[PDB]
RNA sequence: UUAAUUUAUUAAUGCAAACACCUGCAUUAAAAA
RNA sequence: ACAUCACCUCUAGCAUCACCAGUAUUAGAGGC
RNA sequence: CCUCCGCAUAAGCCUGCGUCAGAUCACUGACAAUUAACAGCCCAAUAUCUACAAUCAACCAACAAGUCAUUA
RNA sequence: GCUAAACCUAGCCCCAAACCCACUCCACCUUACUACCAAUAAAGUAUAGGCGAUA
């Protein structure tokens, strides 16, 4: 889940669940040449690794072997008429290997 | 240039470190600077 | 400023301290005599080395007693594997001291030369203390010595503080 | 605050708020104690609630621990007589030219040239790098030995195989705590050296002692100790009686590593613990005179510099200062060659100078023993 | 905090002057309070002292301003609420003395609501009334409940 | 699998897609916490769907399908949100009485203003906490001043607004 | 700087107060206006 | 150039924040 | 035909000659991208150990006296 | 005839009246925006003042 406080864990406490996740993804079409069982996804910016994988492999009972990610740093060059910059957002993207060939 | 010297000399934590940087935050709060520090 | 001094370690170590050509600092012991631990009365102590210090002027020897090494101040002749009593009882007679140990000043023959001398009993050995100097024993009424630094200046201080014997080493540090 | 003072009244402070406020006073907080064990965050209990604080303090010897005059100490610290030279029994296995490596020479050569110059891509390879390496290739030439002693078959050598060994000298309790690499397992036990006559004789030996220093110095002080003798393994394990002892000074700074007296006396400590341990295994906790004492040998190395060690274990009543002792044989400043030139110099080709064999020879001669 | 001239004329220059007050490390015995109390205090004070025949009277009769002091006003308070208590832990298990002390002091008896908040700086008297009315908020539900068991009564009584 | 990143393949290209109404607060109010629970999941994925088509698209360079259910979609689970964030604090009010379910306080920093700060989770308690203490949650007296002119500055401001709020009132009633 | 007069101070003294530190009142200098 | 080794001059008989964790063959203040 | 330059990292800068499209000695809009092993980001306490330079470290060669470690 | 000219209304000013602001979620004193550990008049009068400039 985005823009909600963790509660905090101590040892030997209850897991952590979610109940209605709060991001959401999307799967996009690569820039450039990628291996075959590699599918890539724009993720929001909290979501880790690790929360990716769970939610292939929960929600859409996908498969998933190995996930890396990276950040991609939106433009700022560019203005508006007050010379002003305006940012396009930086985003997540995650390339995920899938499972079982 | 450096960035550790920057955010060093000009930064939030060292404004607030004493009154007159704090007096300086307040008077870029009433100008209404975009930016308040480094 | 951000100056926090170095001086900073409170355990005494036998070991080189970073100091702030580059140098480290070897920990003197000017309390001459202190008996260790457990431990009471005179007490001998050998020495290891005589290392040169660049921290001032004279040289310095390790010099190991009981269960502790410490680094002391080096008199002219004191080689590797010499021993120094360091004494506490202040005899009747005066003590027919070697070159390089440390007595109360009560227990010395009158016009000696002597190095390291304390202020008080208990003080710690602050003056005679650089390259080749040396001080000598004028003269003492009860419970009183009176010395002669190297600035020709005397000086009276109690019968009962402890001072070493002999002039200190490194000579020619002048010439 | 005075406040504080006043018999009747309950200072106000800024705990109500959970912030500080520099006109109210400042609250006294109970010690705060967390409820539940976290390993990240555990402060031990002080020295005096440990379950095994011991008043009467005890000695250890670490893998660390520099003696200050050096082999004095250590057959000080051990009752054992110090005879210069190994015995003519070890150095009769090398005595026939039958008990030698072909090329034996040359071999050991190559073996020093692979350590100091074509070990690692490093153009001088560093003293970490080459001296467990000059260790480990002299015991794989003496083990291509099998062919004419089968019996080289019943050995090993095992690592980080750490012993510890308590003992009383006089007032003083002394515990040895061996952690050391390259430890060599023998199936069967190494036989006797000293005879009757010498162990006998050694009685009317007065071992030397030294002022002002106390005959402790420089070990480590230890109230939360165990009297308890390890041999460093499980019982009902093969290969169980030491052998060797192979011990090596791999510091590259001069300060950080062992004066040579000081490695000797590391050895003699070592051999002695290694010993200590298997009479207590094989004989209780009874101080006594042993019928069949334990021999156990040791190789010292700074990477070049060699020393050799034979250590022969023959009383575990130690408390006393008379009586029969034990008694070690000694080879010292056993260079294995003057120098290795890494580069040429121009006049004097790469490779070692001053390479003497008979370092090795006494090498081989110690590893052949018990075969 | 001053300024004077040179040599007492006029025509001299004008030069600034501190004037301090002499301070002497005294100590009294509070005997409402029972307890040795170590005051920097001045000649002055001392005078007071005498005239006002105690440091107890001192203190329960000499007003704020005067005293100008806030270690004054937390012995006022002090003193105050023992008086407004009827404390017995001044002199346990000696009642004849408590009272011999507490009728001494009969004039300047409050009450304790009003004794609580004498000398309280600004700040310190807003602690104390924050910490007054902070309750924690009573659940809806036991109000829901009453005001339906309420109902079922008026219910009843119809 | 993968496939339910996009819709079925019959509708691919076809340039307008039919949906229907998005959930009202209203009907989700009557649904149970576990149909609640499903429905947000199915939602999920047909946001997920949606914003795959989206941009992909933008990479096309041609206009989305039908660009309205992706509202539809969003309005429909800020309702599911709104209705079990009115369960929540319900149940709250009732078993707790707190309004919020973050605790925090009204409490004054450095700059002098009101702010009520939200309270975080430690381990530690706070007196013994190096970092909050650092934080100073009291105004010194030099900041009044600065509290007084900014006061100038918003009643400026608010006079300013007033006073043009009249005039177009005035031009208004003068053309009409 | 040996212009003006002064010592706010800092270092000393002397005298008051108190039972040495702290204070008040004068004097002599350095650094000062 | 200053600093700094080195050199010269003057002051200083001494301890816990520099000098200094130093003690007149020394240290500081200057100058080159 | 030049090459006293180049290639990486650091620091700094922040999408600043990739694709599509347009205008302007002859920048704008849209789309796309940098995937950790390299490098950051560390360390459970309480005491208690840390005299012997580097220079191929072996002599020699010295002074300005040195850059390094644990145990219970 | 090029360059250009022209335009009213954004807003603002001085008053009056009235005492203002400040938690969607989330983040922010560490390198901020970082989940988590030791009236008028009296009157320019009386007065003060290198008794003067002035007050």
């Amino acid at each position: 889940a985005r823009n909600v406080v963790y509660p905090l864990y101590r040892l030997g406490g209850p897991q952590l669940r979610v109940f209605r996740t709060n991001f959401f993804i999307q799967l996009v079409r690569p820039g450039v040449a990628q291996p075959e069982d590699t599918v890539q996804f724009r993720i929001p910016m909290e979501m880790t690794r690790v929360d990716l994988r769970n939610y292939l492999e929960g929600i859409y009972n996908v498969p998933v072997a190995a996930v890396r990610t990276r950040v991609q740093h939106g433009s700022n060059k560019r203005r508006d008429h007050r010379n002003v910059r305006i940012k396009k957002p930086d985003y997540k993207v995650a390339y995920v290997q899938l499972a079982h060939g | 240039p450096s960035n550790i010297k920057r955010k060093n000399k000009h930064g939030w934590v060292r404004r607030l470190s004493t009154p007159a940087g704090v007096q300086v935050i307040l008077r870029r709060m009433l100008k209404g600077r975009k930016s308040l520090s480094h | 400023a951000n100056f926090v001094s170095w001086k900073s370690r409170t355990k005494y170590t036998i070991t080189p301290v970073k100091m702030r050509h580059k140098q480290r600092y070897r920990m003197i012991d000017f309390l001459r005599f202190r008996p260790e631990e457990t431990k009471s009365g005179p007490f001998e102590e050998k020495v290891i080395q005589v290392r040169y210090d660049p921290c001032r002027s004279a040289d310095i020897a390790l010099v190991a007693g009981g269960s502790r090494k410490r680094w002391i101040i080096a008199t002219e002749n004191m080689q590797a594997g010499d021993t120094i009593l360091n004494s506490n009882h202040i005899g009747r007679m005066a003590v027919a001291a070697r070159e390089g140990d440390a007595h109360p000043l009560g227990a010395l023959p009158v016009g000696t030369l002597i190095n390291n001398v304390e202020s008080e009993p208990g003080r710690g050995a602050q003056y005679i203390r650089a390259a080749g100097t040396c001080g000598v024993l004028l003269r003492k009424v009860n419970g009183t010595a009176i010395i002669q630094l190297p600035s020709k200046r005397q000086m009276q201080v109690l019968e009962t503080c402890v001072a070493t014997v002999g002039r200190v080493s490194n000579v020619d540090h002048n010439k | 605050d005075r406040v504080y003072e006043i018999p009747g009244l309950e200072p106000i402070t800024f705990a109500g708020k959970m912030h500080f406020v520099p006109w109210l006073a400042r609250p006294i907080f109970p010690p705060w104690d967390r409820g539940y064990k976290d390993p990240r965050f555990y402060r031990s209990p002080p020295l005096h609630e440990h379950p095994l604080y011991k008043d009467q303090a005890c000695y250890i010897f670490h893998h660390r621990c520099r003696l200050l005059e050096g082999v004095k100490q250590a057959l000080w610290l051990t009752k054992t007589k110090l005879i210069e030279g190994l015995p003519e029994k070890v150095l009769s296995l090398v005595d026939d030219p039958r008990n030698h490596i072909e090329n034996q020479d040359e071999c050991v050569l190559n073996v020093i040239s692979h350590a100091r110059l074509w070990q690692t891509t490093e153009e001088i390879p560093k003293r970490e790098t080459y001296c467990p390496v000059i260790v480990d290739n002299l015991i794989q030439l003496c083990k291509s030995q099998i062919l004419k002693h089968p019996s080289l078959a019943r050995r090993i050598c095992v690592q980080n195989s750490t012993f510890s060994a308590t003992w009383n000298r006089e007032s003083l309790l002394l515990q040895v705590r061996g952690s050391g690499g390259a430890r060599l397992s023998t199936k069967d036990p190494l036989p006797t050296i000293a005879s009757r006559e010498e162990i006998e004789a050694t009685k009317n030996h007065v071992l030397e002692t030294f002022y002002p220093i106390s005959p402790i110095i420089d070990l480590h002080e230890c109230n939360i100790y165990d009297v308890k003798n390890d041999t460093g393994f499980q019982e009902g394990y093969p290969y169980p009686y030491p052998h060797t002892l192979y011990l090596l000074d791999k510091a590259n700074l001069r300060p950080h590593r062992l004066q040579p007296d000081q490695l000797r006396a590391k050895m003699i400590l070592f051999a002695f613990g290694s010993a200590l341990a298997q009479a207590r295994l094989l004989y209780g906790n009874d101080a006594k005179v042993l019928e069949q004492p334990v021999v156990v040998q040791s190789v010292g190395t700074d990477g070049r510099v060699f020393h050799f060690l034979v250590f022969q274990l023959n009383t575990t009543d130690l408390d006393c200062n008379e009586g029969v002792k034990n008694l070690a044989w000694v080879d010292s400043d056993q260079l294995l060659y003057q120098h290795f030139w890494c580069l040429p110099v121009i006049v004097e080709p790469v490779g070692p100078v001053g390479f003497k064999p008979e370092t090795f020879r006494k090498f081989l001669a110690l590893y052949l023993h018990g075969a | 905090l001053g300024q004077i001239y040179a040599n007492n004329d006029k025509l001299s220059k004008r030069l600034k002057k501190v004037w301090k007050p002499q301070l002497f490390e005294r100590e009294f015995y509070s005997e409402i309070l029972d307890k040795k109390f170590t005051v920097t205090v001045t000649m002055r004070t001392l005078d007071l002292i005498d005239e006002a025949y105690g440091l107890d009277f001192y203190i329960l009769k000499t007003p704020k301003e005067d005293l100008c002091s806030k270690f004054g006003m937390d012995l006022k308070r002090g003193m105050l609420l023992r008086l407004a208590r009827q404390d017995p832990q001044l002199h346990p298990e000696d009642p004849e003395r408590r009272a011999a002390i507490y009728d001494k002091y009969k004039e300047f008896a409050i009450p304790e609501e009003e004794a609580e908040w004498v000398g309280l700086t600004l700040e310190e008297a807003i602690e104390k009334q924050r910490l007054l009315e902070e309750k924690d908020p009573v659940p809806l539900f036991k109000i829901y409940v009453a005001e339906l068991i309420q109902q079922l009564q008026q219910q009843a009584l119809s | 699998g993968l496939e339910e990143f996009f819709d079925d393949p019959k509708n691919w290209g076809q340039e307008k897609v039919k949906s229907g109404a998005a959930w009202t607060c209203q009907q989700l109010r009557n649904k149970s916490n576990e149909d609640l629970h499903k429905l947000w999941y199915v939602l999920l994925k047909e946001r997920n769907m949606l914003l795959t088509l989206e941009q992909e698209a933008k990479r096309q360079r041609l206009p989305m399908p039908s660009p309205e259910r992706l509202d539809k979609v969003v309005d429909s689970m800020d309702a599911l949100d709104k209705v079990v964030q009115e369960r929540e604090d319900a149940l709250r009010l009732l078993q707790t009485g707190q309004e919020r379910a973050r605790p925090g306080a009204w409490r004054r920093d450095i700059f002098g203003r009101i702010i009520w700060h939200k309270f975080k989770q430690w381990v530690i308690p706070w007196h013994l906490n190096k970092r909050y203490n650092r934080k100073r949650f009291f105004a010194l007296p030099y900041v009044d001043h600065f509290l007084r002119l900014e006061r100038e500055k918003r009643a400026r401001i608010k006079a300013r607004k007033e006073n043009l709020e009249r005039k177009k009132a005035k031009i208004l009633l003068k053309k009409f």
